[PDB]
């Protein structure tokens, strides 16, 4: 679930 | 920065800019196509445009100001009903044909190559249909997208929800000035206004079709390894 | 009769003089609920609340203007999505309780002697509560209901669909004159025949879920035999 | 797939 949560962060 | 506070036009603009790409199928296996063949270039296709969703979301007014836990369920939830009224609004000016992709274009015959994949099809096409039957301007598109953005995942999850209210009544009246600019009536707007918004029903009936469709593909070993996809889709079994 | 000469009130009493009874569970189980005990309760429920809706489906303005065939279809999409919308109205006023019958009151808790089943009275919880948190009136409640009659397989059946979108219109006008009557603004009437609406889609959602959870449940045979809701399932898979 | 049409016919 990981993929989706680090690209909702990049910033 | 509050999606609450800016004006209609303004709301428009910034969904209008916020817009994602068309992207392209791969080129080359033109046709026919195996069932493999087919589902392979349908679920790339969706793979690389999640990512453009991604980062799509974050560009709709308010949903920044989710908690981060928040922003993944609801893209959890919607994200397929997004990728398709996409592909419908797409298809639109192609009767007949759903324009996966420039480079894809499907008509309901090629939807029989792949198992129980014809029968969403016809109803994406009764969609694409029923957008242009009601000449559907870009403008509410972009609003009924970030709609469906915010009140799919809401009630699956209470400040949280009522922001997602406070915006999604924003995009309410920001929908209803677009029809008042064009000229329709009071009783033409509201009128219209429900006509739209009722179609988000079946976009959430063909989204779950989908998804158990997807489903079924994935236990046939006919999906590619996909892992973002993957993911997306496992959200709908935990 | 032609639904499309009653005035706005003579369309609301239409469609709260068609309303349908509420009925009883079984007055003999209580005992600490067993997936099977509580299953065939709520199909025996469901079952024998089919016959009144299907009753009630004729009473509503403009439905027998319809063919068989579309009645009939009509009837095998919203059924389901037609019960829970009683259920969640009638839940309305007993928070984490789901009012199945006057004499079947559940809580959250009960949903557990169901594998699967909790997820689902969670949304319809949820929903009930949104109807309470909006203070649903009965006469929006009768027009909600009428729509997603229509709503729901329109666009899986072109006069015909014409008709179901010409009353869907005056559904729309007498919903917004409801909200009209009771002193709101132009923008919270709107905004609210918005908030009802995108109510239709979770309604929609829950219906495609507790739709494939009935079905796992027939898997297990743990569900009884009742004809007419087998009949309705089974249309979900044609 | 009768019931639901008998029924629908019924008076
Ligand atoms: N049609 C249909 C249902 C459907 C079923 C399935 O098993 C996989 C996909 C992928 C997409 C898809 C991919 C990209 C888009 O832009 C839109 C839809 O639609 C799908
Ligand atoms: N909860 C939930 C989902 C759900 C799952 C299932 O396998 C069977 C039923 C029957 C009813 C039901 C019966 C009568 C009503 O008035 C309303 C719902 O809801 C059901």
């Amino acid at each position: 679930h990981k993929i989706l949560h680090r690209l909702l962060q990049d910033s | 920065s509050l999606a609450l506070s800016l004006t209609a036009d303004q709301m428009v603009s910034a969904l209008l800019d916020a817009e994602p790409p068309i992207l392209y199928s791969e080129y080359d296996p033109t046709r026919p196509f195996s069932e493999a063949s087919m589902m392979g270039l349908l679920t790339n296709l969706a793979d690389r445009e999640l990512v453009h969703m991604i980062n799509w979301a974050k560009r709709v007014p308010g949903f920044v100001d989710l908690t981060l836990h928040d922003q993944v369920h609801l893209l959890e939830c919607a994200w397929l009903e997004i990728l398709m009224i996409g592909l419908v609004w797409r298809s639109m000016e192609h009767p007949v044909k759903l324009l996966f992709a420039p480079n894809l274009l499907l008509d309901r015959n090629q939807g029989k190559c792949v198992e129980g994949m014809v029968e969403i099809f016809d109803m994406l096409l009764a969609t694409s249909s029923r957008f242009r039957m009601m000449n559907l301007q870009g403008e509410e598109f972009v609003c009924l997208k970030s709609i469906i953005l915010l009140n799919s995942g809401v009630y699956t999850f209470l400040e949280e929800k009522d922001h997602i209210h406070r915006v999604l009544d924003k995009i309410t009246d920001t929908l209803i000035h677009l029809m008042a600019k064009a000229g329709l009536t009071l009783q033409q707007q509201h009128q219209r206004l429900a006509q739209l918004l009722l179609i988000l029903s079946h976009i959430r009936h063909m989204s779950n079709k989908g998804m158990e469709h997807l489903y079924s593909m994935k236990c046939k070993n006919v999906v590619p390894l996909y892992d973002l996809l993957l993911e997306m889709l496992d959200a709908h079994r935990l």
